């Protein structure tokens, strides 16, 4: 019945430095358990009964704490450690997990690359028109999209999907797609997708015209 | 050694029931506790219950009664979980888990993704995405392949039958009223396109579809 809060929610650390992750319990707890989950894979046990390490766990992970405050410490951050980490408790059945500390690998500031695509003739045949705007290779994850039709902003019918952090260059990529009807698409001419990133206040602008 | 195999995905309409299994090997099944965990997109891990086959002990999470009924089979070697109710709330990844006594887990199963939806199995579409009329800025050209309106997951998207893989960003699908929408981008130099052939290939096992779409210049 105990509620476990893991802090912070999103971690950003560079390879080769000390990493301290913390979990906090509502009331007194006797033993703590930690779990690692890499993207697209089953979770695994790292630490048990607070201190001790599971078999197969590399010598860099450490755990400590008591009562309400507990910590998982990584002495030296490695590339294969970028994963989500979860809190785990007993002696109160349930038997609950934490929110999940997402350990995300640090990268030097990256600027997004934008490519806007007009709706295909195959979709315009069916009666639908989806304008796809690709936002590729940027750091960090947080970014804002703004669809502008003839200058006026559009909010409904927008689809936004992000990718997980890349294993090679450690950058994020997202796909922005606005869905419209054949009637709604042909009424207007200019279509713009704007990217508002932390790297620059000036929006990265890619646009096209329908009549052309 | 210790392996907990469980089926890929189950797709069942609201109201009806599902029987999940977990083929356990690498250890003595009747010795260690078997636990079950539910994981949702952005809500975290939720523990359901656990069975000891010994000594038959069946624990449950109070929030999961009586949505889940846990049974075991020793032959044969399997640990069962029946979900009775089935609602849109139930749509999640369900994990098998081994543990030595209450209440922590050593090894986790492959995980079965359960999708509770009234939607029917449907074939994909596949559309070619070509750059603006004229030329692309710089030296690197960007191409795309849009797959709209398909159920269920997944779809295998490969460029040039498997000859093109470098600089490819495949974006995860999103639910849009019963049918999924997936997109993928590829970045190559201007000396390769449109001098050489580039084709996006999509296959859907649930509908037996094989689409090869060539990106023609506008």
């Amino acid at each position: 019945q105990i509620v476990l809060t893991q802090s912070p929610a999103i971690m950003s650390a560079s390879p080769g430095e000390k990493v301290t992750m913390t979990c906090s319990a509502s009331s007194s707890v006797t033993y703590m358990y930690w779990y690692q989950q890499k993207p697209g894979s089953s979770p695994r046990l790292l630490i048990y009964d607070t201190s001790n390490l599971a078999s197969g766990v590399p010598v860099r992970f450490s755990g400590s704490g008591s009562g309400t405050s507990y910590s998982l410490t990584i002495s030296r951050m490695e590339a294969e450690d970028a994963a989500t980490y979860y809190c785990q408790q007993r002696t109160n059945y349930p038997l609950t997990f934490g929110a999940g500390t997402k350990l995300e690998l640090k990268r030097a500031d990256a600027a997004p690359t934008v490519s806007i695509f007009p709706p295909s003739s195959e979709q315009l045949t069916s009666g639908g028109a989806s304008v796809v705007c690709f936002l590729n290779n940027f750091y960090p994850k947080d970014i804002n999209v703004k669809w502008k039709i003839d200058g006026s902003e559009r909010q409904n019918g927008v689809l936004n999907s992000w990718t997980d952090q890349d294993s090679k260059d450690s950058t994020y990529s997202m796909s922005s797609t606005l869905t419209l009807t054949k009637d709604e698409y042909e009424r207007h001419n200019s279509y713009t997708c704007e990217a508002t990133h932390k790297t620059s206040t000036s929006p990265i602008v890619k646009s096209f015209n329908r009549n052309e | 050694q210790v392996q907990l195999q469980q089926p890929g995905a189950e797709l069942v309409r609201p109201g009806s029931s599902v029987k999940l299994s977990c083929k356990a090997s690498g250890y003595t099944f009747t010795s260690k506790w078997m636990h079950w965990v539910k994981q949702r997109p952005i809500q975290g891990l939720e523990w359901i219950g656990n069975i000891d086959p010994s000594d038959s002990e069946t624990h449950y999470n109070q929030k999961f009664k009586d949505k889940a009924t846990l049974t075991v089979d020793k032959s044969s070697s399997t640990a069962y979980m029946q979900l009775s109710s089935l609602t849109s709330e139930d749509s999640a990844v369900y994990y098998c888990a081994r543990g030595v006594t209450r209440g922590y887990f050593d090894v986790w199963g492959t995980g079965t993704t359960v999708t509770v939806s009234s939607a029917k199995t449907t074939a994909p579409s596949v559309y070619p995405l070509a750059p603006v009329c004229g030329g692309t800025t710089g030296s690197s050209v960007t191409l795309g392949c849009l797959v709209k309106g398909y159920f269920p997951e997944p779809v295998t998207l490969t460029w040039n039958s498997g000859s093109l893989s470098s600089g490819v960003h495949t974006f995860p699908a999103l639910l849009q009223s019963g049918l999924y929408t997936l997109s993928s981008s590829v970045t190559v130099t201007s000396n390769t396109w449109p001098s050489q052939t580039i084709t996006c290939n999509v296959a859907h096992p649930a509908s037996s579809t094989k689409v090869d779409k060539k990106i023609e210049p506008r």
